């Protein structure tokens, strides 16, 4: 039923105005010890002979990569994505230029997506980047992604319950309940809000009185959309492990400057990239994934904030291996 | 101490009593019985009860409307009895999701919704009727049913008056435990923060004060049990000295007082106002004010605060930002 | 354009605010307030000599007399003039406008303090169908107590120092409401019946216990014109009477417990 | 300056410290000591909000705002401009509160009347602790304690209820919101009707007790009785509080999810997941 004291609190307005995160120590550490499996950095090696797009056959993105800094690469990907499956996961064993299985071909537009977020995406993932771990966490499938509707369990390496599988129709209100915090809201942020940029987030006017010519009938948004708001933030503070404080107070939360912090605004960048890599970078991919990935619409997995955070405000409490990997990006 | 302020010691049976109303003394239905632990803390009759066309009219038109709901909601886990009863408290009926306007919304987006709206209004007039006809039936002034008004026109005011004055049946109050929560905040959110809305700080302000008078008052007519300060109507035809006793304490004690009359009618004027108040808000909500903490700013009344973290620009209006 | 605007910064909204507290001000002020005062007005100064003309806001905090049909027959009207007749054996401790008054006499007998009762009308408290409300169980024969629960009659009445002081005869019922509201017992080497209000009863198995009194400060408890039935007025001053003891039943509970 | 009835009750005695010391009245208002400590507390934490204010920005009263010190000074005195004049208005505030109780029990021993209603004043002081002292001990700050301004309080309800994410969930909330609403509805229905049965109106006759059973009987099929009524309110209107008060002291020190997650004990019974 409850968690026992202390609390850990922080303070992210003016004093007496109650704004900060509130934590349970437990938590934050079984969150932490998860996110320390981050396999080190490789070690360096010298780059040393010609480009490997003179030397190997198929190689269309690393190609200004030596054959050490490749192979290092190769290594650091399979420890991300497929350590348990090894190199054969993308290659065939005797013809390693062969693109005839699907990882591969993925793995190329990956690479080129990972590349895309460190180097366009700055204004969210700064100087400390993404790797293919951050999303893959040791597995070829991310254990968050989400389909055009909500899935059980949130992570899906745990065995869904006959309610919890998409197909079991009774069990669509609690599907939809995990996904926004366990409310009652009838919405699903996910479709609506982060898979493309067709719905405005915001819906509080900006005017004291109403704008004649948008304020009565059919020029009126429907309240749902107010709903459906809020049901995306209860879903990105639960994905970010945080409360609504952490980027806004609440005194007006249409409100910029001293009425948000700069969280708010790196958040804001950040429905801007996930929408950039779900319409870009994953959607497409449905033409090279198997049947047994895709969706009841023949939709591929797409990624939400939980995707990269996980549960933490920072993903992997701010562990970085841009330094460790250039090729990765940012790309000059 | 008076042990009597805390439950009954002794408890007393006797004949039913039964006082004859203008109207429908046969329409009383039932035989009264005892509750020897519910005559600890009260009167231990339960029943009979009056049973007129009013009444059975409000449970005919009531009944209609739960039933539309809870099949709107077994509906929502495509009725799974086992599902039904784990999920209760996340179903409801809910008004349309799309902009109509004010055009009758489909079934399966919102029409159910009005039905049951609809049949709930009906079983609160009927209700109302009960409620006023029963007063003048025993001789008795229609008090309670001029504050049962004020609760009915706030309900009517956030299930449609509200909706009709914007135009738009999307704003109504969903039925169900958590949905019609929800509402509160998407409600709120839309215009703006609630509590810079004058008419919740009304509201709100009365709403204390019913706590504040009905614990004063409930205290004090306790504090003079030992003197038959519960015999209240023959303590204002007759003033004794539990009401002197009652009055002086609070004289003494704030600086002026009420009489056992007069201390009902602030009460029932506060518990008036949690709903005349409540109905104001929302009647000005949307038709004459979009955003409430906006307006308060151009009436300079909101307060500001100085930045902890840094001021934050809004993003989306920086050069070369994407939409 | 805005719905809700009007000329010069003005908007509807900012005027129904200062409509609303007109409205408050108006009922608390004009109305409420003035309804407090139906009873214990005009009030009462050092002396109001002015026989000849009344003092104004006197006559401004006043509502317009308002008349009760009685259900037995009779009316009152409120507010009315009522000074208190009787002689309050009372002297002033100092000279001061607000300094207490002190008791010459006996102040439980003398009826000063929280001994203090109402001048009531000297008429029996009535049933909807005119007959006696509060009447002992021997009258209401018709009446009974309720299975579960100490029947007193017969029960020692402990006072305050511990002494047996008399013996629950019967109890006084409300035949309006079905509630217990007086115990009768006679007090022991006095021959004679003394009431007491059940809120001053602690009721044991074995016994009830009464606090408020001494044993010897029975004999002294008002006595009613009938057997059987109490007026309104006999009802305040035998409740006053017990109540009048947790301040001066002994010299001890006047003075500060600290 | 007295009514008509108050001479014979205004007798010397009642007090709990003092004596005759204090025993007097000034117009209306009985003094005793505590009459004397009240005053003594409302002047100094008046004069310490007049300060504080001056020290402030500005003066329109719905924009001031005496707040307590950041989080960092944990339970520690802070500076008198950034915490320090919220710390000592605060102890006034409590000072106050606790004479005004005090001097009611004087007043009711006087008058020999029960203490019933400074037992009820108990429940909002207690309330006034949970937020402002206990609260903020189980959290280990003072500045997790609400602000003293008209608005600004209100800006602290509501980024507390939000660092929840949706309080309504809050079960302590949900006993509290109900005890409110059924506490307004009451004093409605008790007022309405002591006041149906002294005007019925048209001169016809003021009706009784029986009257009074007989309407509540014949609309919901019971009556509570006059007595109960007011045991009941006192009942209702101190578990607004009383009930509250967990919901209060549980989001922080004992919970620090959202609320809607704490149903999961229902929603995630394996049973039926
Ligand atoms: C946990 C939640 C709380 C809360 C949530 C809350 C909300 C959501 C709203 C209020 C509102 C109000 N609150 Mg607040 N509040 C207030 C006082 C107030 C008033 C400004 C106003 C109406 C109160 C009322 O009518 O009650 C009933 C009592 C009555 C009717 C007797 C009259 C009391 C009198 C009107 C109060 C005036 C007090 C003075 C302004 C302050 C004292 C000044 C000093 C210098 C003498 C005090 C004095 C306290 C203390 C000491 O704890 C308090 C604590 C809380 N409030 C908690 C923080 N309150 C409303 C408002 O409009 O604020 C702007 C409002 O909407
Ligand atoms: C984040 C959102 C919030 C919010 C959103 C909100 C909204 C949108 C509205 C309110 C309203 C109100 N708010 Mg507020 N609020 C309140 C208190 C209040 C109430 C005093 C007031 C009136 C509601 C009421 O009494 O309904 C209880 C009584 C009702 C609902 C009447 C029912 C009567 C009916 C005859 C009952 C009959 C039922 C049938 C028997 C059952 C049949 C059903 C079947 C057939 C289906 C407090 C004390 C606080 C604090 C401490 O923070 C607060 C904060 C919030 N409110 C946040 C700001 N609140 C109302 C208001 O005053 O706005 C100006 C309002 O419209
Ligand atoms: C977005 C945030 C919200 C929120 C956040 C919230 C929080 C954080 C807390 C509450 C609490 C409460 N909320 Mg809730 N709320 C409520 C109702 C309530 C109250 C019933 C309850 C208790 C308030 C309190 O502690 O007063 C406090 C009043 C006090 C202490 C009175 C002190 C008086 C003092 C002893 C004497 C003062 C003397 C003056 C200074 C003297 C001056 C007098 C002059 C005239 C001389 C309603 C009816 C609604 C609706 C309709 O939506 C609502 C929505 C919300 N609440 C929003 C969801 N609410 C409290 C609760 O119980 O939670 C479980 C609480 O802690
Ligand atoms: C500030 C003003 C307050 C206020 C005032 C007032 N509120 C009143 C009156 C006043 C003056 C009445 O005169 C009337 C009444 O009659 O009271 C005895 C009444 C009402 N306010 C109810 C509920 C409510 N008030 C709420 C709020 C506020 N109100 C605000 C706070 C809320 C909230 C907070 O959500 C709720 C849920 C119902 C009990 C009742 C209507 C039943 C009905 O409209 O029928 C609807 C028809 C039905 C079939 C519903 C059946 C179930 C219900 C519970 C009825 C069952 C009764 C039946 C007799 C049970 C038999 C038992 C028997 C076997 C032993
Ligand atoms: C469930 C229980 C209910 C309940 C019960 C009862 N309520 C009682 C009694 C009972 C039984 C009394 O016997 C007593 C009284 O005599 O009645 C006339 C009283 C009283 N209820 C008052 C206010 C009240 N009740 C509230 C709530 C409930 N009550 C709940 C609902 C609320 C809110 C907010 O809801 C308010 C504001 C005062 C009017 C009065 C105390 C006067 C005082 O204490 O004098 C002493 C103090 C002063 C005169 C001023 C002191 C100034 C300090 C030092 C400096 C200011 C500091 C302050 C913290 C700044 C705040 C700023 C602000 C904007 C944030
Ligand atoms: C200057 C100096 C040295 C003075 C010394 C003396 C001294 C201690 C003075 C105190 C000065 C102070 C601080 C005064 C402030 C007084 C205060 C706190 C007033 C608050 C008034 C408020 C807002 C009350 C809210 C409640 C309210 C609306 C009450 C209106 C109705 C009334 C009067 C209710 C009280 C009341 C109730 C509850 C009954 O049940 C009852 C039953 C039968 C008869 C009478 C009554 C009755 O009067
Ligand atoms: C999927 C996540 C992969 C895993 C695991 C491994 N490799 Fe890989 N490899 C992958 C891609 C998509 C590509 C094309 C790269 C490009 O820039 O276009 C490659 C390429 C190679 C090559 C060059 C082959 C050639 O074209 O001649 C080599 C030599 C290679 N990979 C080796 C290698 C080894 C040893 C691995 C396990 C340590 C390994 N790869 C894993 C995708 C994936
Ligand atoms: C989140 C922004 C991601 C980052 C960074 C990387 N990947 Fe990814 N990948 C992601 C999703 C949502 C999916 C769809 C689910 C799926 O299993 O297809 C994928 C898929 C792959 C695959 C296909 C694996 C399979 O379907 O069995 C591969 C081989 C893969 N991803 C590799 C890969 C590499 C090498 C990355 C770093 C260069 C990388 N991914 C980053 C999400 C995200
Ligand atoms: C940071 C990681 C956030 C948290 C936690 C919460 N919100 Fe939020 N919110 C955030 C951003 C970046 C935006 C702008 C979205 C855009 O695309 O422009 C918002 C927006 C809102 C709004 C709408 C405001 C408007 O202009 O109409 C509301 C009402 C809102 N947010 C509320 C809200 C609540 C209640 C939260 C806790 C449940 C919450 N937000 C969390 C960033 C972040
Ligand atoms: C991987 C491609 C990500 C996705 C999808 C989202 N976020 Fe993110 N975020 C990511 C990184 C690498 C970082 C940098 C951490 C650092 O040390 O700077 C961030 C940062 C944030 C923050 C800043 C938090 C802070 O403490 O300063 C916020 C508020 C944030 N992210 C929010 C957010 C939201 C709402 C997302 C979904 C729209 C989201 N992020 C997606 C990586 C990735
Ligand atoms: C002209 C025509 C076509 C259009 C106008 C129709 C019209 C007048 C519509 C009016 C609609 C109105 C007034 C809507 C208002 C709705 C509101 C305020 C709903 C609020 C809350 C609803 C709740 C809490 C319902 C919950 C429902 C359930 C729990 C299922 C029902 C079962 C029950 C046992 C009910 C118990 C309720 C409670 C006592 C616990
Ligand atoms: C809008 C509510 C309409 C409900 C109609 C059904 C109620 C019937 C009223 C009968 C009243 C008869 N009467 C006056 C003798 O009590
Ligand atoms: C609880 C919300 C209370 C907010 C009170 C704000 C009222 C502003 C009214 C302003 C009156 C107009 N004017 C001219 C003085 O600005
Ligand atoms: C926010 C709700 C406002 C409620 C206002 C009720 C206050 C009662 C004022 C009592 C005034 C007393 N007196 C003697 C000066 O008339
Ligand atoms: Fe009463």
């Amino acid at each position: 039923c409850f968690e026992p004291p202390p609390a850990t609190t922080t303070q992210t307005g003016f004093r007496g105005l109650s704004m900060g995160e509130v934590l349970h120590p437990a938590t934050v550490k079984a969150k932490k010890e998860r996110d320390a499996q981050y396999p080190p950095a490789l070690a360096a090696v010298k780059a040393e002979g010609p480009p490997v797009s003179q030397v190997y056959k198929n190689v269309k993105v690393l190609g200004n990569l030596t054959e050490a800094e490749f192979l290092r690469t190769m290594t650091a990907i399979t420890e991300w994505v497929s350590p348990q499956e090894g190199c054969t996961y993308c290659h065939d064993e005797n013809n390693l230029a062969s693109e005839a299985k699907y990882p591969y071909v993925v793995a190329r537009r990956m690479l080129e997506m990972t590349r895309a977020i460190n180097t366009n995406w700055t204004q969210h993932v700064a100087q400390t980047g993404v790797t293919c771990y951050t999303c893959h966490r040791g597995t070829p499938l991310p254990p968050y992604v989400r389909y055009l509707e909500p899935t059980l369990p949130l992570n899906n390496r745990e065995t869904p319950t006959h309610v919890e599988r998409v197909e079991t129709r009774s069990g669509y209100v609690v599907r939809l309940a995990k996904y926004t915090a366990y409310s009652a809201l009838n919405y699903d942020p996910f479709t609506m809000f982060l898979a493309n940029d067709k719905r405005q987030v915001r819906v509080v006017p900006q005017t004291a009185l109403p704008l004649v010519g948008v304020s009565r009938g059919k020029e009126r948004r429907p309240l749902s959309d107010a709903y459906a708001t809020f049901a995306l933030m209860m879903s990105i503070s639960d994905s970010l492990g945080t409360n609504c404080t952490f980027c806004h107070n609440a005194q007006t939360f249409e409100s910029w400057g001293k009425k948000s912090t700069p969280q708010r605004a790196i958040a804001w960048w950040g429905i801007r990239m996930v929408r950039d890599l779900n319409m870009n970078y994953l959607a497409p991919l449905n033409a090279s994934l198997p049947a047994s990935r895709l969706g009841r619409q023949g939709e591929a997995p797409q990624a939400d904030c939980r995707t990269c955070h996980q549960g933490v405000t920072k993903p992997l409490f701010g562990a970085s291996r841009l330094k460790d990997y250039p090729e990765l990006g940012p790309i000059k | 101490a008076d042990y009597q302020t805390i439950y009954t010691q002794i408890q007393a049976r006797g004949p039913h009593i039964t006082v004859s109303g203008e109207w429908g003394d046969n329409d009383r239905v039932g035989k009264p019985f005892y509750s020897y632990w519910l005559g600890k803390i009260g009167d231990a009759q339960i029943g009979p009860i009056y049973l007129g066309a009013s009444g059975i009219a409000a449970f005919a038109f009531g009944s209609t409307a739960i039933l539309i709901i809870l099949f709107n909601m077994a509906a929502e886990v495509h009725f799974d009895p086992l599902q039904f009863f784990r999920q209760f408290f996340w179903l409801g009926l809910y008004p349309p999701k799309a902009q109509y306007g004010m055009g009758i919304p489909p079934l399966h987006d919102g029409g159910w919704w009005l039905m049951a709206g609809l049949f709930m209004t009906l079983s609160l007039g009927s209700w109302w009727i009960r409620v006023y006809s029963r007063a003048r039936a025993l001789g008795l002034g229609t008090h309670i049913a001029w504050n049962f008004a004020a609760a009915i026109f706030f309900v009517l005011c956030i299930g449609c008056i509200h909706p009709t004055l914007v135009g738009s049946w999307s704003e109504g109050v969903p039925f169900g435990i958590w949905p019609h929560i929800d509402w509160l905040t998407a409600f709120s959110i839309r215009y703006g923060n609630f509590y810079y809305c004058p008419w919740h700080g009304f509201s709100i302000g009365f709403a204390y004060g019913c706590g504040l008078l009905f614990a004063a008052h409930g205290a004090t007519i306790l504090a003079v049990a030992r003197f038959g300060g519960d015999r209240e109507i023959e303590q204002i035809t007759d003033r004794g000295t539990a009401v002197e006793r009652a009055a002086l304490f609070w004289r003494w004690t704030i600086g002026f007082n009420a009489t056992i009359e007069s201390v009902h009618r602030w009460g029932w004027f506060f518990s008036l106002m949690v709903m005349v108040s409540a109905s104001v808000g929302i009647l000005l909500t949307g038709t004459f004010v979009d955003n409430w903490y906006l307006w308060c700013v151009k009436h300079g009344a909101a307060p500001d605060y100085p930045a902890y973290l840094p001021a934050t620009p809004d993003p989306a209006s920086l050069p070369g930002a994407p939409k | 354009m805005y719905h809700g605007a009007l000329a010069q910064h003005l908007d509807i909204a900012q005027l129904v605010w200062y409509a609303q507290w007109l409205v408050i001000w108006t009922v608390v002020l004009l109305y409420l307030r003035r309804e407090d005062r139906r009873e214990g007005y005009p009030l009462v100064e050092p002396l109001g000599l002015v026989k000849l003309a009344p003092e104004d806001g006197q006559v401004y905090e006043l509502p317009y007399p308002k008349t009760f049909v009685l259900p037995h027959g009779g009316t009152v009207t409120v507010p009315r003039r009522r000074p208190e007749t009787r002689e309050l054996k009372l002297a002033q401790t100092d000279g001061f406008e607000g300094a207490p008054l002190q008791p010459t006499g006996n102040p439980l007998v003398d009826a000063v303090g929280p001994a203090s009762y109402a001048e009531r009308a000297e008429v029996v408290d009535a049933t909807v169908d005119g007959k006696a409300k509060i009447v002992p169980l021997r009258v209401a024969t018709d009446f009974s107590i309720a299975e579960g629960d100490v029947d007193p009659r017969g029960l020692p009445v402990v006072a305050a120092d511990g002494v047996e002081a008399g013996t629950v005869t019967d109890l006084w019922v409300d035949r309006s409401e079905h509630y217990f509201r007086y115990l009768e017992l006679s007090v022991a080497g006095s021959a004679r019946t003394a009431l007491i209000p059940l809120g001053f009863c602690d009721v044991k198995k074995d016994k009830i216990v009464v606090t408020s009194i001494l044993s010897e400060q029975f004999a002294n408890v008002p006595r009613l014109q009938s057997r059987d039935q109490i007026t309104l007025r006999e009802e305040d001053k035998v409740s006053a009477y017990y109540a009048g003891g947790l301040l001066y039943a002994t010299p001890e509970r006047a003075e500060s417990l600290l | 300056a007295l009514l008509s009835f108050e001479r014979k009750y205004r007798v010397r005695g009642g007090t709990l410290i003092g004596g005759d010391l204090f025993d007097f009245w000034v117009g209306p208002y009985f003094v005793g000591f505590f009459g004397v400590s009240a005053i003594f507390f409302i002047f100094l934490g008046v004069s310490l909000i007049g300060y504080a204010a001056s020290q402030g920005p500005t003066w329109d009263p719905f924009a001031i705002s005496i707040n307590p010190p950041d989080l960092k000074y944990g339970l520690g005195a802070a500076p008198l401009l950034e915490g320090g004049f919220w710390q000592a208005i605060t102890v006034c505030a409590l000072g106050a509160f606790i004479s005004w109780m005090l001097r009611e029990v004087e007043i009711s021993r006087k008058l020999g009347i029960g203490w019933h209603v400074p037992l009820a004043f108990c429940v909002p002081i207690f309330m006034f602790c949970v937020l402002q002292v206990f609260r903020p001990l189980l959290l280990g700050s003072w500045g997790h304690a609400f602000p003293y301004g008209i608005l600004s309080h209100l800006d602290w309800v509501n980024n507390f209820g939000y660092q929840y994410l949706n309080w309504h969930y809050n079960p302590g909330h949900m006993s509290s919101v109900s005890f409110l609403f059924v506490n307004a509805m009451a004093l409605g229905l008790h007022g309405g009707l002591i006041l149906s049965v002294a005007n019925p109106g048209d001169g016809d006759k003021v009706k009784t007790a029986e009257h009074e059973n007989q309407y509540f009987r014949d609309v919901v099929g019971y009556s509570i009785g006059a007595l109960s009524i007011h045991r009941l309110g006192l009942f209702l209107a101190s578990n607004i509080f009383l009930t509250g008060a967990f919901g209060t002291i549980a989001s922080g020190p004992f919970w620090t999810r959202g609320w809607p997650e704490w149903w999961g004990w229902w929603l995630d019974i394996p049973f039926w997941s």
